[PDB]
């Protein structure tokens, strides 16, 4: 059938992995995908036991492509020292700023996807597996839901797959506006028909997630990545990039470069590379002023030969990169950031409920030149004090970037000061 | 008394059916409504209650959360405008401009035929393609009035 139009994001890959189809800018079926060998690693996987799966997987090193990059195999032994039933969901609610890797697997080889859904279950004995995806990708969701009647006519899903008797049944669920709905616990409270309100952690959704049972909740590149692991084996996923930080990685391009768009790259690229060996350098060929890790970090133009891995000193988080070049205001862009945070906020705790609002509502006054003292210095304190008794990860950085820019950016700060 | 009129409920009960228990379809459920009636009447949520076998507050409360439903405006096509970091920097401005000179309406605001209404939303996750819009589902980079114009005639 026809989908709905979706912009034609550049794609460009040096590993020809997770991009191998997903680099032409369409959907790719189920006989495509077949013809270049899918499937085959769930075949070789079903011929395989659970644990050898999570074993293969954990050694791998391969770590959460959803930003936080917790080590994907030792969040899957966590769940399956639990008992049973499991559930597997995969996080396709991808709404940070400037983050659009997610969406070009969905909608380009949604049988990749579907294959490490399928692999990742069987992993950790979930018969039942969810995707949560944003509203705001239907065309993702129509692709996804046809992809899956796909596989379901190939016998890739049902029960008894191909004679393993292992049963598995995926479920599309659909987002409706909220980016709280990506943290993995709103995720399972809105699957259960409730409002995105995060739960306090622990427990982490392993121990009690989806109707209080042991859940896996994994983005949508982690799971993309388990095919490869399967199929190439784990010594050989970890010839791909730095053996700690191994296996391709996509890296959204945004803002001031020539070449926006989608990389697929190893992590020990460095930030520099991204923008000027891929990227194709900046817009006029302008000087980097910042690049902000979507809405997580503020990187100044000191900061570029950093590796784009998962270590102490790396760039980290979802490898989401929108460049600011040395016409861009800091404060205009910190005021983006801010707006971004007042509209996302729960609400469930105090200090992130009236710190993301006030923290917006006093930097517009900066911005437009009506603070008085007194909204300077309370900006200041509320931009310090958002975390304090916060649930989740939200309330936690909703003023981390904007504290880096006050801090690398203090010349542009004290010219809205006067 | 309010019904749902046949070619709706037959969907929304396909939703209440897809999922392993019944109060998971509620977002697919109200999706189908705003795409039906061009909004979420308040009238239609106590016989949606109902099909889900959930109590209305539950029910309203999850439909005052969630920002892509609308009980105010009955609107044909939503122009979903991306006015975060990226879309910012590369000309959210200029696409609010050329929509007030093509359609005379700001953002919040319906055209008087109610054809039309603009919505200003967080990254639409498109943002190598800045500044990003949607028409109802479909998702565009504006490039210019001109071509803006030539996208919103073929929403009739
Ligand atoms: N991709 C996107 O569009 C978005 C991505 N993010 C990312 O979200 C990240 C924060 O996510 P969180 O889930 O709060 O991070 P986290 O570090 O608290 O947890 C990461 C994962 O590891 C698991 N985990 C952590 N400690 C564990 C333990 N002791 N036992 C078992 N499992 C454990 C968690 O359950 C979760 O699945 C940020 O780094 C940001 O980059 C945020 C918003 C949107
Ligand atoms: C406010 C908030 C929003 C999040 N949104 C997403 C999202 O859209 N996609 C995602 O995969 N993870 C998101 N996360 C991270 C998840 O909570 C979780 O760490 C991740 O889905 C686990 O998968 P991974 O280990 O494969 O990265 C979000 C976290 C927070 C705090
Ligand atoms: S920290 Fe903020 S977003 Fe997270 S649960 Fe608390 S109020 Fe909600
Ligand atoms: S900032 Fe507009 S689509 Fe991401
Ligand atoms: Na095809
Ligand atoms: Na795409």
């Amino acid at each position: 059938r026809s989908y709905p139009a979706i912009p034609r994001i550049y794609a460009e890959t040096t590993l020809n992995m997770l991009l191998k189809r997903a680099k032409k800018p369409r959907v790719h079926s189920i006989d495509e995908y077949l013809k270049d060998g899918g499937y085959q690693a769930l075949e070789k996987a079903l011929n395989m036991s659970p644990e050898e799966i999570i074993d293969w997987v954990d050694k791998s090193t391969l770590r959460g492509r959803g930003g936080a990059g917790f080590p994907t195999g030792k969040k899957w032994k966590f769940a399956v020292q639990n008992p049973g039933p499991r559930y597997f969901i995969c996080n396709a609610d991808e709404s940070e700023p400037g983050t659009f890797k997610d969406r070009i697997i969905i909608e380009r080889d949604p049988h990749l996807l579907i294959e490490g859904i399928i692999i990742s279950s069987y992993a950790i004995g979930a018969n039942e597996a969810y995707i949560y995806i944003r509203g705001e990708y239907p065309a993702g969701y129509y692709i996804l839901r046809d992809a899956i009647e796909e596989a379901k006519k190939k016998g890739f899903l049902g029960k008894n797959i191909l004679g393993s008797g292992f049963d598995l049944e995926i479920y599309v669920a659909r987002g409706a506006g909220a980016y709280i709905c990506g943290e993995e616990t709103a995720l399972i409270e809105s699957l259960e028909g409730k409002r995105g309100h995060p739960r306090l952690k622990p427990p982490y959704p392993v121990q009690k997630g989806l109707w209080g049972k042991p859940t896996v909740v994994n983005n949508v590149e982690t799971i993309a990545n388990v095919p490869f692991i399967i199929s190439m084996g784990w010594e050989e996923y970890r010839y791909i990039g730095p053996s700690d930080y191994a296996g391709p990685k996509l890296f959204p391009v945004s803002g001031k470069v020539k070449k926006p768009g989608v990389y697929e790259l190893p992590m020990n690229t460095t930030l520099r590379e991204v923008i000027f060996k891929y990227a194709g350098g900046t817009l006029g060929n302008k000087k980097v002023k910042a690049v902000f890790s979507g809405a997580l970090d503020c990187f100044s133009s000191e900061e570029l030969d950093i590796p784009m891995d998962y270590s102490p000193l790396g760039f980290g988080g979802t490898g989401t990169v929108i460049v600011l070049t040395e016409e861009d205001d800091i404060v205009e862009a910190a005021l983006k950031i801010a707006e971004f945070y007042e509209h996302e906020t729960c609400g469930q705790c105090t200090p992130c409920r009236v710190g993301c609002y006030e923290q917006a509502n006093l930097l517009e006054k900066i911005y437009k030149g009506e603070a008085t003292e007194q909204d300077w210095e309370g900006f200041d304190f509320v931009n310090r004090n958002i975390q304090p008794t916060s649930i989740c990860g939200l309330g936690a950085v909703a003023g981390r970037l904007i504290r880096q820019t006050l801090e690398k950016f203090p010349e542009e700060w004290e010219k809205y000061r006067k | 008394e309010f019904e749902f009129p046949e070619e709706l409920k037959t969907k929304l009960q396909e939703h209440i059916n897809y999922f392993p228990k019944k109060r998971q379809a509620i977002l697919l459920c109200l999706h189908e409504i705003q795409n039906y009636y061009g909004y979420i009447p308040p009238e239609s949520l106590k016989p949606l209650a109902d099909m889900l076998e959930l109590p209305l507050n539950h029910v309203e409360g999850v439909v005052a959360f969630y920002d892509m439903f609308d009980r105010e405006d009955k609107a044909k096509y939503r122009i979903r405008v991306c006015v975060s970091i990226v879309c910012h920097l590369m000309g959210t401005n200029k696409l609010l401009k050329a929509l007030e000179n093509i359609l005379g309406i700001k953002p919040g605001e319906v055209t008087p035929d109610g054809k039309f209404k603009i919505v200003p939303v967080q990254c639409l996750s498109a943002c190598s393609e800045a500044p990003v819009f949607m028409v109802n589902d479909d998702e565009y980079k504006f490039e210019s009035e001109v071509q803006l114009n030539e996208i919103l005639s073929r929403y009739t």
